[PDB]
Parts: C-alpha cells; structure tokens; sequence
RNA sequence: AAUAGGUUUGGUCCUAGCCUUUCUAUUAGCUCUUAGUAAGAUUACACAUGCAAGCAUCCCCGUUCCAGUGAGUUCACCCUCUAAAUCACCACGAUCAAAAGGGACAAGCAUCAAGCACGCAGCAAUGCAGCUCAAAACGCUUAGCCUAGCCACACCCCCACGGGAAACAGCAGUGAUUAACCUUUAGCAAUAAACGAAAGUUUAACUAAGCUAUACUAACCCCAGGGUUGGUCAAUUUCGUGCCAGCCACCGCGGUCACAC
RNA sequence: CCCCACUAUGCUUAGCCCUAAACCUCAACAGUUAAAUCAACAAAACUGCUCGCCAGAACACUACGAGCCACAGCUUAAAACUCAAA
C-alpha cells in the first residue's frame, strides 16, 4: 500500500482474542451429570473415560477424565481445568485428578 | 459533550437554601443551656469544663441589657475574664441592640458597640462577639468615671530585633560578594508588627453560625 | 525498504536536524511554489526537504502551501502583531532559503542555549523520588546511609518489634 | 483535586521502609495526604545517623523562602528543623522541652546522690 | 491585544457564504503522523465574521481572532482577503497574474 | 475517618475531656516566649514576602527587563 | 515477531497457518527450614458486633479532609477570564484554584451513513435557511486513566426537594458467591490532619506488630522436592501390557524386542 | 449421450433485469534495459507515482442487516462449531 493509503487505514486492528471453553479462566468448578467412554478418530483406537459436567457458569460441557481408573459419579464436584484431548473431538476440558470429588490415580 | 443539566440538583439546592433561611433556628434555641448538666438541648452537646463554673455564676449580655430602657443604649458592659486578665479598662460601649424576641425573658439577642481594650478605644463601631456567654457585667452609672479612668503607659516596646544566626551570615555574605564594606549589624524591624492580645474580640460580622438540626 | 524517495526524511534524526525555530511572533508562514520553471526549483526542494523539519521545530505555527498562483515563487509569515514579512524566494536555493529565514525570524543561537538552562533547573539532583523524576528515590541508596532493611536487616535494636519487647 | 479552601504547607513527607524513616521535604496543600501529590520538593530529612555519626538535612533555602512569600504554612517539625539551623529563632517548645530535661535530669542527679549518702 | 479565542491568525480557504455576514473557512494545518513519520493535511471550519459580505467561494483569507466569540460558532473576523479567487496579484510585483502568467508586465510600469 | 453521617459512639457517650493542669511559672514563660517567637517570624514572614513581589516586579518592569525588549524590538525592525 | 526451531508432499521449491524455545502474573496438583523486606476478597452482592472526629471558657472551627472502591466514563491537560481560600489586618500584588469561554483528549464496529434543528444576522421586532457528516457526523459495544498521581463514584432512582428503602466500595470481621479466602492486634512515641493563644487533646490516617512461598534479599551442622528422559529439547535400565490400558505443546506412540503407556 | 417432432427462447418495438473463466486471470500514468537477470511455471527483469484490493483453510457467490422496477433475484457480507493444514 502507498503512504497515503497506510495512514488513511491507520495501525492494524488485532482480532479480538477468543476465549476458550474455560472462558478465559485457568479452572472451573463443575457437577457430574453422567460418565461414558469416547472412541478417538482414527488412526487411534481406545474407550477414552469422559464425563459432562454442569459448570459454574451454566453450560454444560463434555470432559476427558486422565489417568487409569477414576470413580466419579453422578452429582459429584469436579475441577475442571484447559487443554484439549488431542484425539476426541470436541473434547476440550480436563478433570482434575485429585480436587474435591475426583481423587488422584491409584499407584500400579 | 454537551453536560445533560441536572435539574433535580437545582431544584433540591435552593429548596435547601430556602428551608434554611424560614426554619432558621433562633438564638434563645441555638444558645439555650441546662444549668444541671452543662449541655445544649439544641444539638445535646456539652459545654467545655473551663466554662462550667461560670457558666452557673456569670449573666449573657442580654440577661443584663434585657432589664434595661432602650436595651442600655450608652452604657458600658465589661466581662468577667477581662476583669480577671488585664488591670485596664475593657469595656463596650452599646450603640444598637437587637433583641431575640423569642426569647420568654427577652435574654438573648444581638448587640453592637464601641470597643475600649486596655485603654484604647477604636474609632468605629462594630458588633460584639461573645453575646451568648456567661460572662458579661453592667457598669453602674456611678462608677463609670472611675471605671473608664486610664492613662496610656509610654509605649516603651523594642523596634528591631537581630536576624537568626544562619540567616545573618548569610545576609552578610551577600553584602561582602557585592563590595560592600559596611559593618551594621542586619536588624529585622518588628515595629509595625503589632502583637494582639489572644481575648482581643474578632469580628462578629465575618464569623458563622450554627445550622439548624434541633435534637 | 521504506517507502517513497528519499525516505531519510521519514525518520526522528532528519526531522531534528532543523535549525529554524521561529520567534513567539510568528503565526503563519505561507509557501507559493510553481511545480515547474528552472527558477523555482529551489523552492519546490525547499517544500520538499525542508517544510517538514520547519513544521517539526514549530509545531503550532500554521503551514499552508498553495501552487501555480503565481507566477514566481514567496514566502509570507504573518506576526502576532499583525505584520506580514513577505520573502522572494526566486533563483535562491533551498539552503539560501533556510538561512535566510533564520536570520531574520529565528531565534539565535543564544536565545536557545537559555532555554535549555531553564530546563534543567526542574530535575535537581538533590530530589528523592521515581526514576522518571529523580535519580535516586530513597536516601538510603547513598554510600554512608544506613541501608534499606529489605537488602541489610537492621539491628534489633533499630526494630520496633524488639523496642516494644523490651520496653513491655 | 481543587479542595474546599485550604492552604500551602511547607511539611514533612515520610518515606522510606519499615524501621527506616526518611522525609521528604515539601510544599504541599495541606488538604493533600501526606504522602501523596505536592506542589515542589524542598529539601529531605535523613533522621537516622548515618557512619559519619551525623543527621544529614538538606534545605532549599532559595525556594523555602519563595513559598513561605507566597503564604506557605510551616508544620511544627519543620519549623524546629529551621530553628536548628539557624534559618529561623529557636522554637518557644525546643527551649521548653530543654528547660523540662534539665529539671528532670537535677532531680535524678539529687536521687543518686541521696541514696549513695545514705549507703 | 489579550483573548479568550485560542487560535489568534489563521489563513484558510473560503468554501460557505450562505449565512449572512458570514463566511466559512476551511483551515489546514501540517499533522506528523506518529508512525510513518510523514506530515499530512488535517483540515478544521471556521466561521469568520464577514460585515461586508465581501468573500467569495474560493478565496484565501486571513481570519483574526475577536477578543470574545460574538455567536456559538463565530470566533473570528475576515482580517484580509489574500487571495482574491481569481483575481490574484502578484504580492512580488504588484501586478495582476492568471495563474502562472502576466496579466499586466511588470516592465509596464519599469 | 467518620464523616459527619456516621453515629456517635456509645462508648464515648459520657466521655469529658479533662483540660491538664497549669505550672503557673512555666505557663507565663511560655507564653511570652510564643508572642516573641511569632513576632520575629511575622517580620522575616514579611520580608520573604516583599522579596517575592520584587522578583515579580522586576521580571515584568525592570530595567533589564524593559532594556531587552527595547533591543528585541530594534533588531526585529 | 528472534540468531531461530518443529509440522503440509511419494519427493522438491514457494507461500502459509498452528505450535516450540524466552519473560511475567493468577489459579490448581505435589512439596516446603530460617531471617529481613515488599505485596496481599473473585464479586458496586448482603452484612452480626466493636471501633474509625473531635477540639474548645460557651461562639465558632472541623467532621466537605484522610481512608475506600472501579460501577459509570473523553469534567483530568493548555490558554483566557475570574470567585472562594492562604499571605495577622489592606495587599489593586503573589500563591493556589472553581464556575464560565476557547483549544486538545480511549478502543472496536461503516452490516451504525446520514443526523433531524443540530445555524447565522439584528439593540429589539424579526429576518435569512442554514448547521454536522466517508478527513467518519449520528449511533452501538468495550474499558477507570496519560500512575510523584489523576478522574469518577459514595445503597438505588445520572441528580436527591421527593421516593424506594434502612445502606462496612473506613478498619477488623462474617454470610453468600468465585479457580481466587490476611488479625474481630497495639499505640498516638514519629510524621500528617482537626482544634486550641498555649501547655496540649483526638485520629482503624499512620506507626509498630499478626497471618500467607505471591515476589525480592540473605542464610542454614542436620534437613529436597517437583517435573522431565521418541524428535523439536538436556536426560532410561529391566519388566508388565499387546491399537487394550493409557500417553503428547506440535509431529506422533500402543496390533508380543514399546528408549513414547 | 444417438434419431425425430415441437414449444419458451434467439429477431423487431417499448420497458426492465445488471450477471460471466465480463480473464489478454497481468490496475492507470511516467520511465529504464544497467546493475543482483530471475524461487517454479507462465507472457524477461525493474523504477517513480497514484487509486483499488489482500492477510491459514473451510464454514461462505452463505446468515443477518441495508439498498434495488429486481420477490426462487442482484449488490454489500459476517460469526459460532471444525481442522493442522489448505
Ligand atoms: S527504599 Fe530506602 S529504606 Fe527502603
Ligand atoms: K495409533
Ligand atoms: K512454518
Ligand atoms: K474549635
Ligand atoms: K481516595
Ligand atoms: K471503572
Ligand atoms: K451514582
Ligand atoms: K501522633
Ligand atoms: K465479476
Ligand atoms: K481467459
Ligand atoms: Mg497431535
Ligand atoms: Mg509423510
Ligand atoms: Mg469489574
Ligand atoms: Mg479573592
Ligand atoms: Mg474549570
Ligand atoms: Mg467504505
Ligand atoms: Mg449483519
Ligand atoms: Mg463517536
Ligand atoms: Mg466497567
Ligand atoms: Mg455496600
Ligand atoms: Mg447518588
Ligand atoms: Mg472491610
Ligand atoms: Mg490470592
Ligand atoms: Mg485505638
Ligand atoms: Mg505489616
Ligand atoms: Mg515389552
Ligand atoms: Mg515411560
Ligand atoms: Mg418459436
Ligand atoms: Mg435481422
Ligand atoms: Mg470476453
Ligand atoms: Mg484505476
Ligand atoms: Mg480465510
Ligand atoms: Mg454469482
Ligand atoms: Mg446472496
Ligand atoms: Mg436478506
């Protein structure tokens, strides 16, 4: 573009940063409503352990439940932490192994 | 950018203005005292320890000029700290009175006069501060001659005093960077300083009054 | 690269290269320039290489240009007081222009040195405060002071929690 | 923050850290907290003694004079600090206070003295 | 000589003489801009009281500042008309020019 | 601190603010003190203020003040 | 974006996004010795209790400050003029600084493009029909700001006569709420403020303490944990598991020799 | 798709509609062939100046708003969800 143009058009205008599934937030408090296995895209095969939770905000929200082994249930508190399960779409919030409800891995 | 007028600030602000100046509370309620605990029915307040016992023994000015022809347009009226503080004359000299007419027994009010503090009498009148205290006495007639009876003491006050040590050398110095050789000691003149007695009565034209909010 | 010819004049050190700071009297200075004729082309490069440093110097005198109304090419700076200096510019150079404008309505190179004086008499070094203001902001960065407990604890002595101890 | 009235005071500003006090000298509305805007520095106030043994104050004399010219207020430290320096009479309460120390000092120096009289 | 109006002399370019006894003025001033550090026109209206109703569409004028505004928008009067929209003269010379021609020979009047 | 809204506290309701006592020598030396003490600082008050508005003067209708304007005025023209 | 790096293909080059490496802050997991210092509700939601403004021979003065918060948001800056206030009192003055006048002054969206009286002349009567706007008017949305500090607000109705109603966005503290979690300490000794002629009096400002790895500095005979170890990217032995269980920031790993679980 | 028949339509007049791979996919004006000639291909590489336009893919010649003689239309033209490529 010419100077003209340029300052006709100003400095450039970022895009607005989209907030995440947390909302901008490193955690989110949670409720169980009910636990089922994923199947990741291929080429990946597993029975991945997730979970939907009600947030504190209102919206409800699948979440993938790491380790081996966990026992959540139905209307237990859960928190939910960022980062995506790389091979379940869709799946974009992590429980938190050992808050409240959610205990940490049993060893071996 | 055009400020949206605030109407309602306005209009609250004069009616305020107006309440004030129809329900102003007059003297006898401002300045009305129980003589049992010491305190202003007005705002519940009490008075300072200092002007408890006078309180309780001396007469407000309108308790004296109240019992008075014509208020006691003419007569002299001292006070009791003066009496206790100089050995001169310290008296007012009534030229009007405005009466609280509120008042059942016509004690409280407003007054002016010519004031004579330690013998020096000023050239005009003005109003007198300090009506409301208990702390005013009558000059009868017949000791007006011998209680006004003054001679002015020669004025045998010091005219210049020296400057603070730092600040003297530092006048000096200044002196000697410009050639002069002169020896006189820098002196501060402190005759048109005239020091006030601190009981020297203010001006009651400039001073306040308390609003009304009576408990 | 940037833009434009000679794009040396889009940068700080060009534009304060300028040596033409213009008395409180001037208000306005108006070029008449011709976009062409031999005659005029020191004051076409004069509208281009020196406007801006002048503008840059001056930055609340009006500058207004206007072309071909003329037949020959003028400056005018109208004063404060209401006098207008009209200044022939045809056959002179763009240098000749700048310094001849200098001398007859720049302030000197004296009358700028005293600014320049007044000016640092509002950062005294003796003032403690930020660095944006101040050099030094507490005391205690002086060599011989006692230093600031955050890098050498006081004695106990010097603590009010032990002060209040021995003394309660 | 155009205050209800009010006034220039030349005061002390205190600075500094925990346990470490140091003031700043400075012209300020009185109304303005202490610490906060102020209207042009005037020196500073080292109270701790420094290796030297020595309590380092440094006076802008040339501007304490042009405010206290414009109607500038001194706060009671500071007008001690210019009494100690000279620039002002002492103050009528360091004489005072000096005047107490010395009465209270004769009657400890008359308590020693009448117990070792009567050990 | 003091005034409340912030702009004291200013030239510009008639382009309103609609309103009676008035003549609006579009003034430019030279605008650094920050970031390519190039100076561009930023232009602003002014309203110069015209008494004799004598400006024309086109012409320069030079606009002083009146001690107090006499209207919401009128701060200024017509000072001098510099320009006169085509019928310049040379402020050179002192004769009448069509642009960047003669109208009149200077070696008319030696 | 309260504002003039803000209630009375109940446990300062009889409070009386007891006035200390007087040391009659002390208190009349001191009090001489203080009239000659704010004598001295009113007159140095007062030159500090008449140097101030000589400055001021002295800026605006000097002779130096007055003399360059007068040289400014002669080189400009 | 840099001294850059990984990743498109069967392969190469080009273009390009995403991610890695750096530096901070908050929160979470696991873990944690001392000392000094700095800093310290998620919420303009609701608040139990105590305290936070007095002074002073009565009048007055002060409680319009300080302290708090960030809801709203071009009232903050310059110039002109000019009150109140300080300079004891006048200061034809200086200082400080309102109201008023001029100028300047955030971001995003133009799929907000027209606004709808927004001008001028005249002593008036009244006359003219103008004024702003793609160089962004008008409008919607977001946000305290340009930090020696400033602006704004002070339960809500922009305001506060009036009304709803009964107020911690003062300190300590509590309920609810949030991923977010300091003591219902002491003292007016210093400084600051209010008052007093003054000795002085008052002050949850402040000062000195309490609590907390949030940070900085220093230290410790005994006392180390957390995370990583396929490549990017410093660093894996032996087993178990067998596209299962599980894992990765990116590319990927796991189908019986898995340095990736 | 091949063969036959025939209509709207192609034509004229009067009004609309306003689109194209409307692409020679190469903007207008002025200038150069020397330097480093230049990623590849295509139709050699550049300079000055101006206007228009562009900023991962897809969603999308779409939704909504607005304008339009257009009413299954045209022009202007996003976002969410998704992927680590295209
Ligand atoms: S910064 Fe100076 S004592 Fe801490
Ligand atoms: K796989
Ligand atoms: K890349
Ligand atoms: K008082
Ligand atoms: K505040
Ligand atoms: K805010
Ligand atoms: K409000
Ligand atoms: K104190
Ligand atoms: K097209
Ligand atoms: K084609
Ligand atoms: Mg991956
Ligand atoms: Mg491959
Ligand atoms: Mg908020
Ligand atoms: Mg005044
Ligand atoms: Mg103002
Ligand atoms: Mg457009
Ligand atoms: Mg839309
Ligand atoms: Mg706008
Ligand atoms: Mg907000
Ligand atoms: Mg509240
Ligand atoms: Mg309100
Ligand atoms: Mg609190
Ligand atoms: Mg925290
Ligand atoms: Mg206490
Ligand atoms: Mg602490
Ligand atoms: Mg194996
Ligand atoms: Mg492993
Ligand atoms: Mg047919
Ligand atoms: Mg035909
Ligand atoms: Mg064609
Ligand atoms: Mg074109
Ligand atoms: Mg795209
Ligand atoms: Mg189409
Ligand atoms: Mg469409
Ligand atoms: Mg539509």
């Amino acid at each position: 573009a010419t100077l003209n143009q340029m300052h006709r058009l100003g400095p450039p205008k970022r895009p607005p940063r989209k907030l995440g599934p947390t909302e901008g937030r490193p955690q989110l408090k949670g409720v169980v409503l009910c636990t089922f296995t994923r199947k990741p895209k291929k080429p990946n095969s597993a029975n991945r352990k997730c979970c939907r939770v009600r947030l504190s905000t209102g919206r409800e929200a699948v979440c993938f439940i790491p380790g081996e082994g966990h026992t959540l249930q139905e209307h237990q508190i859960v928190l939910v932490e960022g980062g995506r399960t790389q091979d379940l779409p869709g799946v974009k919030l992590t429980v938190v192994r050992g808050k409240y409800d959610c205990g940490h891995v049993q060893k071996k | 950018k055009k400020v949206r007028p605030r109407l309602i600030a306005e209009l609250a602000r004069r009616v305020r203005a107006l309440r004030e100046q129809l329900n102003r509370p007059r003297d006898s309620q401002l300045y009305a005292v129980d003589y049992e605990t010491l305190t202003r029915p007005f705002s519940g307040r009490r008075l300072p320890v200092r002007a408890w016992a006078d309180v309780r023994r001396e007469s407000r000015l309108l308790q004296l000029l109240g019992r008075l022809p014509l208020f006691g347009l003419g007569r002299l009226v001292t006070r009791k700290s003066w009496l206790w503080q100089h050995d001169e004359p310290c008296y007012w000299r009534l030229t009007r009175v405005r009466p609280d007419y509120t008042a059942q027994n016509l004690d409280h009010g407003k007054a002016w006069g010519i004031l004579t503090f330690k013998g020096k009498t000023e050239s005009e009148a003005r109003e007198i501060e300090h009506v409301m205290y208990h702390d005013w006495r009558l000059v009868p007639k017949h000791e007006e001659e011998a209680f006004t009876a003054f001679t002015p003491a020669p004025e045998d006050s010091l005219a210049s005093v020296p400057y603070p040590p730092l600040l003297r050398a530092m006048i000096i110095a200044e002196r000697q960077k410009n050639g002069d050789t002169s020896t006189e000691e820098p002196m501060l003149n402190v005759q048109r300083i005239r020091m006030e007695p601190w009981d020297y009565p203010a001006k009651q034209e400039d001073k306040g009054r308390a609003k009304g909010t009576p408990v | 690269p940037m833009k434009g010819r000679f794009p040396i004049r889009r940068t700080l050190q060009y534009l304060s290269q300028g040596n033409v700071v213009f008395k409180d009297s001037v208000k306005v200075m108006t070029v008449n320039y011709n976009t062409h004729g031999e005659l005029g082309e020191g004051a076409r490069k004069f509208v281009f290489f020196n406007i801006p440093q002048i503008q840059y110097k001056n930055p609340w005198v009006q500058i207004m240009m206007f072309k071909n109304m003329t037949p020959s090419p003028f400056l005018r700076f109208y004063l404060d007081s209401g006098e207008q200096v009209l200044v022939d510019v045809e056959t002179k150079s763009n240098k000749e222009i700048m310094e001849h404008i200098r001398k007859i309505l720049g302030k000197n190179e004296e009358t700028l040195r005293e600014e320049e004086e007044e000016k640092k008499q509002l950062s005294h070094p003796a003032n403690f405060g930020p660095r944006k203001y101040c050099l030094r902001e507490c005391i205690c960065e002086v060599e011989g002071q006692v230093p600031c407990p955050s890098l050498v604890p006081l004695p106990k002595e010097m603590r009010g929690k032990y002060k209040a101890a021995l003394k309660a | 923050k155009a205050y209800r009235g009010g006034h220039l005071t030349i005061r002390l500003a205190l600075g500094g850290c925990t346990n470490r006090p140091f003031y700043r000298i400075v012209a300020a509305h009185n109304k303005c907290p202490r610490d906060g805007r102020f209207v042009e520095q005037l020196g500073s106030y080292d109270p701790l003694p420094n290796s030297h043994g020595e309590k380092l104050v440094a006076l802008n004399l040339d501007r304490i004079r042009h405010w206290i010219g414009c109607g500038a207020h001194l706060s009671k430290p500071m007008e001690k600090l210019l009494g100690l320096a000279g620039f002002f009479p002492l103050h009528p309460m360091m004489i005072t206070n000096a005047e107490r120390l010395r009465r209270k000092r004769a009657r400890e120096v008359l308590l020693a003295s009448q117990k070792t009289d009567a050990e | 000589v003091r005034s409340s109006v912030h702009a004291r002399w200013i030239v510009g370019k008639v382009i309103g003489t609609k309103m009676q006894k008035t003549a609006k003025v579009r003034v430019t001033r030279l605008v650094l801009d920050p970031y390519l550090l190039k100076y561009f026109n930023k232009r602003k209206t002014y309203f110069a009281h015209d008494a004799l109703q004598q400006c024309t569409v086109g012409d320069i004028v030079l606009l002083r500042a009146l001690p107090v505004p006499r209207a919401k928008h009128v701060k200024h009067e017509l000072a001098e008309i510099v320009f006169k929209v085509g019928k310049v003269i040379d402020p050179v010379t002192g004769k009448p020019c069509a642009g960047t021609t003669y109208l009149e020979s200077p070696l008319s009047s030696e | 601190r309260k504002t003039r809204h803000d209630p009375l506290a109940k446990s300062k309701i009889e409070r009386v603010n007891m006035p200390p006592a007087v040391d009659p020598a002390e208190f009349f030396v001191l009090m001489e003190r203080y009239q000659h003490y704010r004598q001295t600082v009113r007159a140095l008050r007062m030159e500090f203020v008449s140097e101030v508005q000589r400055k001021v003067h002295e800026a605006r209708a000097g002779v130096l003040a007055e003399r360059k304007a007068l040289k400014d005025a002669a080189e400009h023209r």
